[PDB]
């Protein structure tokens, strides 16, 4: 190991799983479950066979309110879903019995598709998932019904939309958690362009699992971006561990202690106490009735503060069962803790800054929307390097129904397919198990 | 080789232009110096400029493809790449734009041919261009009334002829002289005046133009009546269409 | 009856149209032309004033060794030199583009759901009317909440407003009619019923931002400007807190969830935001043109009005300026909307189809494509051969290729009732033309042409798309003149023959059925003529705020 | 196994290497050398240490003609290259014995960097290569010279340029064969956005190796795009084999027979004869003194025609030793062969169409440029699905110095670094060897 740190790992009920695991056993670069999650997200596609069928029947293809009169095709796709899916699978796979999965859901209305990993091994990026899936289902539908040369282009439009006239798959009846490479704010951002509602949907609103999936995706992007290289690596790993993986049970225990009657302020007080108790911070000097705290380990202070930030979101937005105030928690947890201590807030001000703009763009006329439509690639919420968006995921998991643009509204197709995948739905389980498995090779 | 389907004189003439074993009819004699003047890239007696050193002076690594492909003489020498460009009247000029590009890549080595409606060009190494250009100018590729050597300001392929039977030229590079019945080139292909004009011979008469032309028209041989040629074009459309869909 | 282009040819030339010979070089070059003479004088004045040489007729080669022709704007009796059809010189053409660029369609369906659920307030025709009064104050750039706001001059922004439409007649009739695009008034009965059934009880805004803003800024401004002032007007009209969490739902709805852009954004090599010409699909362009709701008994007229719309926008403004510039591509486009030439060829084809098959009654297959596109291609090419004046008029092979193939493709789609076989006919036309005359267009004209047959019916990722969904960003189409506006025509053709109210998006069709627009989309060619004559009054000028 | 076809494979001297290799042994999805090449191109970066040093010394950072007076920093980077490169390597690697390579070239003026494959296994795309490399060298330079907090942002600007104000690394002193994901014309296009001059540079202008590398990249992209899925797969594989890998020595033998005196037309005649001799085409109908040819195997006709197209480029542009006419060859080989036979040209017209626009955009005012600046992602040359660009690479390999925007002008940094890698420089060798090795596993 590069780093000396060890952490205790817990499950989503706050029970110990494995003691004193090297920190790098949780690294995206080393942990096989994180690798499996990332490769799974790259390769998985939701196919809406019902949607394709209805688009064809009505000739409503190519985007909202679009329709080509005279082009209607009435094909019994859902009734022949088994045959169509098998035919598609034969084209999607590389070899028989490889890791290709094509599974029907909803009585044949939907299909889960996982494109074989071998296609990505010889690909630059991730677009083979939608593109291979789309053409396999277009061809399978054409072949099932012997759709003519003259009409087959409607099947193509029903599956993939207005592409390539549009840059995006505008009007498509397939979905992925990832979005197209052209929409990246910066190189290395693709695992950040995953809507918060998609994460919440995939994890069935389990608060700790949503926080874990979001943190895994965000901090894995920080490696791809180069942010977690060299001087910064340990900071990012400690943030993954303490903010997203409930290392040392710190998030869980802060929530337990503050959940009945607590506030953002009471969580801060408890976190500062715990940091002092553990030797992460110490009084550096005394002003008038005011202690100035210092630290010899800024990355660890940052990680403790990040755990407290998560707990504060769970306490504040969990008490309201309303996600909107996560923008406020992200701001004032950080603002308050700086004036409480004399130490820098999480991500050295960048969570607070993200929170200022996120608050604005979730309570104003100019852009944004509700918490669930944000993501680490959104211009409003890209600025903190993984320490903000997981709290938004936790808050939306805790929302009891206050949002118009809810996961039910934005992410239903994603929910039906991606929540089937155990590693996507319960990542905290699998990542901790994998870390324990590799602990003596780190 | 077959070159082109059809049973018209047009179709046969298209085949003949492409077939390197068909001897192009020579209609006029032009001196080497006058071809150089018409081209306008260098002055007579001027050394060929170069774009790179002679291939012999270069230290090229082993390459089986280079070893098997003999460079044209101007490539060996490092000559610049230069051009000759022609415009052909739709009123029955003997050559026409795709006829030329198709023929050029059958007959000539090391050739960059371009086709447009109002102009057709070949670019190749300069000394080789001069040899090719002599053939393009002396033979039935060229008529001095219904074709023009033009490196700019090409308008005229689609225009009415003038009272002398000459194609329009904005820059009047080719002048019909009534007193000989012959055409003289008075400017080079880019439009700069020649010190001494170049005799290009007599325009072909109507009967001979009709014998030699490669354009289909209702008042000559109509394409729609060359049913075998149309059949092949329609076939290619259908086979391309099917292939793009499903490889059948 | 005479061929439809004969009058124009007799106006251009002293010879009869059949005559093979003429005389050149005797017209005095530019001096033959009223317009070039105006330009020479203007160049002298410009250069003298600014101290830098500018237009000079003696630079380069001497224009006008042949006749510099007038052009008849097709379907009009207006004859103008081609310079008067350059988009720079034609305020009608500029305004046509501004009126598209500055428009977006924005639903009120999510917004009203947000009002009823999240804010727990009722929506009625009365509250909608109050909202519309409010947003018609705010949209041009005026304030409704804050103190000490500074505002746009109403007269500079007089062209900006918001209307609504809905398929529910009783709801439409209860909203103040100043704000309503009345589908029953603007469309013939059968089209109105189709359109109302598409919209149903949905309620949609048509938002037009100011021309002066669109010209200062870009197309991607439109939906943002729209959303800001919708947002302010929701706050004011429905008595919201002025910036609470629900405010963000109105923003997301107006900016994303229920906005329809005219154009989608473009890839980086040709980077542009929304509402630029390259993003407007062919089916939308056909629907923006309003000929369909006026000229519905004449599918040729409808189709060729769409061709005019698209040839100008896509070739003159888009390819000829946004994607290139300079002198540009006036006559590549005018070939498709002047001298009644495309009209002659297309009426020939429509009549051929009517007689052999009946409109929309031919089998939708390759046999029909081969039959119709071949016959119409040979008719058009024969006209250039029969009439030397016609060939000298449409002097560039590209122009001829576009015109002949547009007639062939439209005619094929008139027969089949399907745009995709129309498209196949367009490509077959090119192939036949190329073999007939041993030429086609400019150096790069048939890139898409040669890919064309194979990509008509392809289903692959970046190949397969119904024609209506294609546009200037379809890969093969992204570069070249003499295609895009013609494709919009082919897209329109089967729908005009079928009597369909729209080609691809019924909301887009309704959104331009509005006489409060500056440009009259019902009569595109008439407007181009008006602009050519310097008789069109555009929006967006700065006269009010500059010296007399 | 999926396809019955077998091909004979040769070296770049025309000598047999292995007979009777199953077609799918050449598939990007199966061939381990294609995988190694593709992963290598994702992970390799050229670092111009001299360039960084000079940018710093002059404060010329942020793009062409840019300079910040007063910001100059004079650091002995090249003189300390060994230390800097070793320090960067420590940050770039994941573990000490992984496949990270950092190798100095040119007396320390340049470095070859190959970022470990494990970083890409847990990445969405390929930008980790420039981003991890850039930050490791920025940090290593700062640490070498103890560059202050106040000055270090100049090192960052010298390495990566105006990013993120610019979308690209504008003014950077690192280079990759790939370009940023935002510049893709479509999803799946990244292996197409590789300048032809870069391919020629990496293969040291060896004509067959340049054609092979280009074909490997193009046809591998066709798999990522989904174009080589299902009905089209065999067509793309046969195209890779016959056009880019000199299968059956067909390209080689056509060039041998036509190199001394031949033309595009003479190559066409030989190819049609060979197709007839091999039973790929047959006379279908007799017109008047004209044979109409047909085929029962369109994919194989296409492949034979594609081999002839490559040979025609080699003969035509090789004779001129001038690349410009490749646009003409690509057009008229295809135009002529259709009227010679009654069969469709390569890629069913799409090569011919590509060639029309490529001719225009390499001989006009409007855009484009010389052949070497094109690529499969260029708007002019994207249209053919792999059958055009490899001919452009061959033509540029054969250019004796007629181009202003030559590989020497555009690709020198790429040349110095990427030609060091055996599999990039001589890909035909390694792909054929790998195909022979796996021949009995297909
Ligand atoms: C320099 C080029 C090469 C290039 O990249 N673009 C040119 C020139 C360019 C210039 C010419 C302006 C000027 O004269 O200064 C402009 C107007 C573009 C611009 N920069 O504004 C243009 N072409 Ni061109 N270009 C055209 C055309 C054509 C036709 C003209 C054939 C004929 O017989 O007259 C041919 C191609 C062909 O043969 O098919 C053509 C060639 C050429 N085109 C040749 C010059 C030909 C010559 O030397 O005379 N254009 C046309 O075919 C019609 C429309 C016309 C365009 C202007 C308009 O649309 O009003 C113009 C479009
Ligand atoms: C509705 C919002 C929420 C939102 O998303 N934007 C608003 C309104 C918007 C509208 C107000 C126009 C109108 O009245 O119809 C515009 C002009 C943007 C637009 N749509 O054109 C604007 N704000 Ni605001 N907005 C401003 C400002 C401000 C200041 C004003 C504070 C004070 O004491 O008056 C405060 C924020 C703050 O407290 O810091 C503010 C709030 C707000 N701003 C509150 C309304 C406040 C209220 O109810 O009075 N703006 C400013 O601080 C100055 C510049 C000023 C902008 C106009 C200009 O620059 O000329 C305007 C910019
Ligand atoms: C955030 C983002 O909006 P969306 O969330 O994408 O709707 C963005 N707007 C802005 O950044 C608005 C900036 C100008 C108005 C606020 C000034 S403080 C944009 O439209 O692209
Ligand atoms: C090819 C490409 O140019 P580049 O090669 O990127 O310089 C592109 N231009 C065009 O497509 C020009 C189209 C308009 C002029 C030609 C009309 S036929 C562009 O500027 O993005
Ligand atoms: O001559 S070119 O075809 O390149 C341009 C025509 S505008
Ligand atoms: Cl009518
Ligand atoms: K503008
Ligand atoms: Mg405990
Ligand atoms: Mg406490
Ligand atoms: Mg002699
Ligand atoms: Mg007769
Ligand atoms: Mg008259
Ligand atoms: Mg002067
Ligand atoms: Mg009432
Ligand atoms: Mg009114
Ligand atoms: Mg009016
Ligand atoms: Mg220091
Ligand atoms: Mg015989
Ligand atoms: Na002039």
């Amino acid at each position: 190991a590069k780093f000396e740190d060890k952490v205790d790992l817990y499950d989503d009920r706050g029970n110990l799983v494995e003691e004193q695991v090297p920190l790098e056993a949780l690294s995206p670069l080393r942990n096989p479950a994180i690798k499996s999650i990332v490769q799974g997200i790259k390769r998985t596609v939701a196919v809406n066979l019902e949607g394709i069928e209805n688009a064809l029947k009505t000739a409503k293809v190519g985007g909202p309110a679009c329709k080509i009169m005279g082009r209607e095709l009435d094909l019994d796709i859902v009734g022949n879903a088994e045959s169509i899916a098998a035919a598609a699978k034969e084209m999607i796979q590389v070899t028989e019995d490889d890791d290709t999965n094509v599974e029907l859901l909803g009585g044949g209305k939907r299909a889960l598709v996982q494109v074989p990993s071998a296609r990505f091994d010889v690909a630059a990026e991730y677009s083979a998932a939608p593109l291979v899936t789309a053409t396999a289902f277009v061809q399978a539908i054409i072949n099932e019904f012997d759709v003519s040369m003259y009409d087959a282009n409607m099947v193509k439009a029903a599956v993939l939309g207005r592409y390539p006239q549009s840059v995006e798959y505008m009007g498509a009846n397939i979905a992925t958690m990832l979005d197209i490479p052209q929409k990246l704010e910066g190189p290395g951002y693709a695992l950040r362009n995953i809507m918060v509602n998609h994460v919440v949907a995939a994890t069935l609103k389990n608060t700790l699992q949503a926080a874990a999936l979001s943190t895994i995706l965000e901090q894995t992007a920080m490696f791809e971006m180069g942010d977690a290289v060299g001087a910064f690596e340990r900071m990012h790993l400690l943030g993954l561990a303490y903010q997203g993986m409930n290392a040392d049970n710190l998030v869980f225990d802060l929530v337990k202690a503050n959940g009945k009657e607590g506030t953002v302020g009471s969580v801060i007080a408890d976190l500062v106490e715990r940091a002092l108790e553990d030797g992460v911070i110490k009084v550096e000097k005394e002003l008038t009735d005011y202690k100035v705290y210092g630290t010899d380990d800024l990355a660890m202070w940052n990680a403790y503060a990040a755990a407290g930030l998560m707990a504060a979101t769970m306490v504040n937005q969990g008490a309201a069962r309303a996600a909107q105030g996560v923008s406020s928690t992200l701001l004032y947890y950080n603002d308050l803790i700086e004036f409480e201590t004399g130490l820098p807030s999480v991500d050295f001000g960048k969570v607070e800054g993200t929170a200022v703009g996120f608050s604005f763009f979730s309570h104003s006329i100019y852009g944004g929307g509700g918490p669930g439509i944000f993501n680490g690639n959104h211009i409003v919420t890209r600025h903190s390097k993984g320490f903000a968006i997981p709290c938004v995921a936790a808050a939306m998991a805790l929302d009891a129904g206050t949002q118009m643009f809810s996961p039910e509204a934005t992410s239903g197709l994603i929910k039906e397919v991606f929540s089937q995948v155990d590693e996507f739905r319960e990542p905290l389980k699998y990542v901790v198990e994998a870390a324990a498995e590799i602990k003596n090779e780190i | 080789a077959q070159y082109y389907p059809g049973t018209t004189k047009v179709a046969q003439n298209r085949r003949n232009f492409c077939n390197p074993e068909y001897e192009l009819e020579k209609l006029r004699e032009i001196s080497d110096e006058d071809v150089v003047k018409i081209l306008g890239h260098r002055a007579p007696g001027e050394e060929y400029p170069s774009v790179h050193p002679p291939l012999e002076e270069m230290d090229e690594p082993e390459d089986a493809i280079r070893e098997m492909v003999e460079p044209i003489d101007g490539a060996k020498a490092g000559d610049r790449v230069r051009y000759i460009q022609f415009t052909d009247s739709m009123y029955f000029a003997p050559a026409q734009p795709y006829v030329r590009s198709r023929a050029y890549l059958c007959r000539y080595r090391g050739a960059d041919a371009g086709t447009l409606s109002g102009r057709q060009i070949i670019e190749t190494r300069e000394r080789d261009l001069e040899k090719i250009s002599k053939e393009l100018l002396e033979t039935e590729f060229f008529d001095p009334a219904r074709s023009g050597v033009r490196g700019k300001s090409v308008h005229g392929h689609s225009l009415r002829l003038d009272e002398d039977g000459m194609m329009f030229d904005m820059l009047r590079r080719q002048i019909y002289n009534k007193d000989t019945g012959r055409v003289e080139m008075v400017k080079n292909q880019i439009g700069d005046e020649l010190d001494e004009p170049v005799d290009l011979g007599e325009p072909l008469d109507e009967e001979t133009l009709m014998e030699k032309t490669t354009i289909y028209r209702v008042d000559g041989e109509a394409y729609r009546d060359d049913v075998e040629a149309v059949e092949i074009m329609q076939r290619i459309h259908v086979l391309r269409s099917q292939g793009g869909f499903n490889l059948e | 009856a005479d061929k439809l282009f004969i009058n124009a040819l007799k106006k251009k030339f002293e010879e009869s149209p059949e005559e093979k010979k003429t005389t050149f070089y005797t017209l005095g070059g530019w001096k033959q032309s009223e317009r070039k003479t105006e330009f020479v004088n203007a160049g002298k004045e410009v250069a003298a004033k600014r101290g830098i040489p500018q237009y000079n007729p003696d630079i380069g080669t001497p224009l006008g060794q042949r006749v510099l022709m007038p052009y008849q704007v097709s379907t009009t009796d207006t004859y103008v030199e081609g310079d008067d059809l350059h988009f720079v010189n034609n305020a009608a053409m500029q305004q046509m583009w501004d009126d598209i660029r500055r428009t977006v369609i924005v639903g009120l369906n999510h917004a009203h759901a947000v009002i009823e659920k999240r804010l727990g307030k009722e929506v009625t025709p009365e509250t909608i009317t109050h909202y519309l009064e409010t947003v018609n104050h705010a949209m041009p750039g005026a304030a409704v909440v804050q103190e000490h706001m500074v505002e746009t001059h109403p007269a500079l922004v007089a062209d900006s407003y918001v209307k609504v439409f809905t398929g529910n007649d009783e709801i439409a009739d209860e909203i103040d009619p100043a704000f309503v695009i009345d589908i029953n008034k603007q469309f013939p009965e059968d089209q109105a019923e189709t359109l109302k059934a598409e919209v149903g009880d949905g309620i949609w805004q048509v938002v037009r931002i100011p021309t002066i803003v669109s010209r200062t800024c870009d197309g991607a401004t439109t939906s943002r400007w729209s959303a800001m002032q919708i947002g302010m007007s929701m706050i004011s009209a429905y008595k919201q807190a002025a910036g609470e969490a629900a405010t963000g739902d109105f923003a997301y709805a107006a900016k994303h969830a229920e906005v329809i852009h005219m154009g989608t954004y473009l890839p980086v090599r040709r980077a542009r935001g929304e509402n630029e010409p390259g993003g407007v699909p062919f089916g939308y362009l056909a629907d923006i043109c309003q000929s369909s709701r006026v000229n519905y008994e004449d599918p040729v007229r409808v189709s060729l009005d769409v061709v005019a719309t698209g040839a100008m926008l896509y070739d003159q403004i888009w390819l000829g300026s946004y994607m290139s510039g300079g002198v540009g591509f006036t006559q590549y486009a005018t070939a498709a909307y002047t001298d009644n030439i495309l009209d002659d060829f297309t009426y020939f084809g429509k009549e051929y189809v009517e007689d052999k098959y009946g409109l929309c009654e031919a089998p939708n297959n390759m046999d029909t494509v081969l039959d119709v596109a071949t016959e119409v291609t040979f008719y058009g090419l024969e006209q250039y051969e029969e009439y030397p004046a016609l060939l000298e008029d449409q002097f560039g092979g590209s122009q001829r290729a576009a015109v002949v193939a547009a007639a062939a493709g439209c005619s094929t789609a008139f027969a089949t009732g399907n745009a995709q076989t129309g498209l196949s006919g367009w490509y077959l036309s090119m192939y036949l033309h190329k073999e007939q005359h041993s030429r086609l267009g400019f150096y790069g004209y048939d890139l898409q042409d040669q890919c064309g047959a194979s990509n008509v019916f392809s289903i692959r990722g970046d190949e397969g798309l119904p024609l209506e969904l294609r546009g200037p960003n379809y890969p093969n189409y992204a570069m070249n003149v003499g295609h895009q506006g013609e494709y919009a025509g082919i897209s329109q053709a089967p729908h005009a023959a079928r009597g369909d109210a729209f080609v691809f998006n019924p909301l887009v069709k309704i959104a331009f059925a509005d006489d409060n627009l500056v440009f009259d989309f019902t009569n595109v060619r008439g407007e181009f003529a008006k602009g050519a004559l310097r008789e069109f009054e555009p929006a967006g000028e700065r006269a009010l705020i500059t010296p007399a």
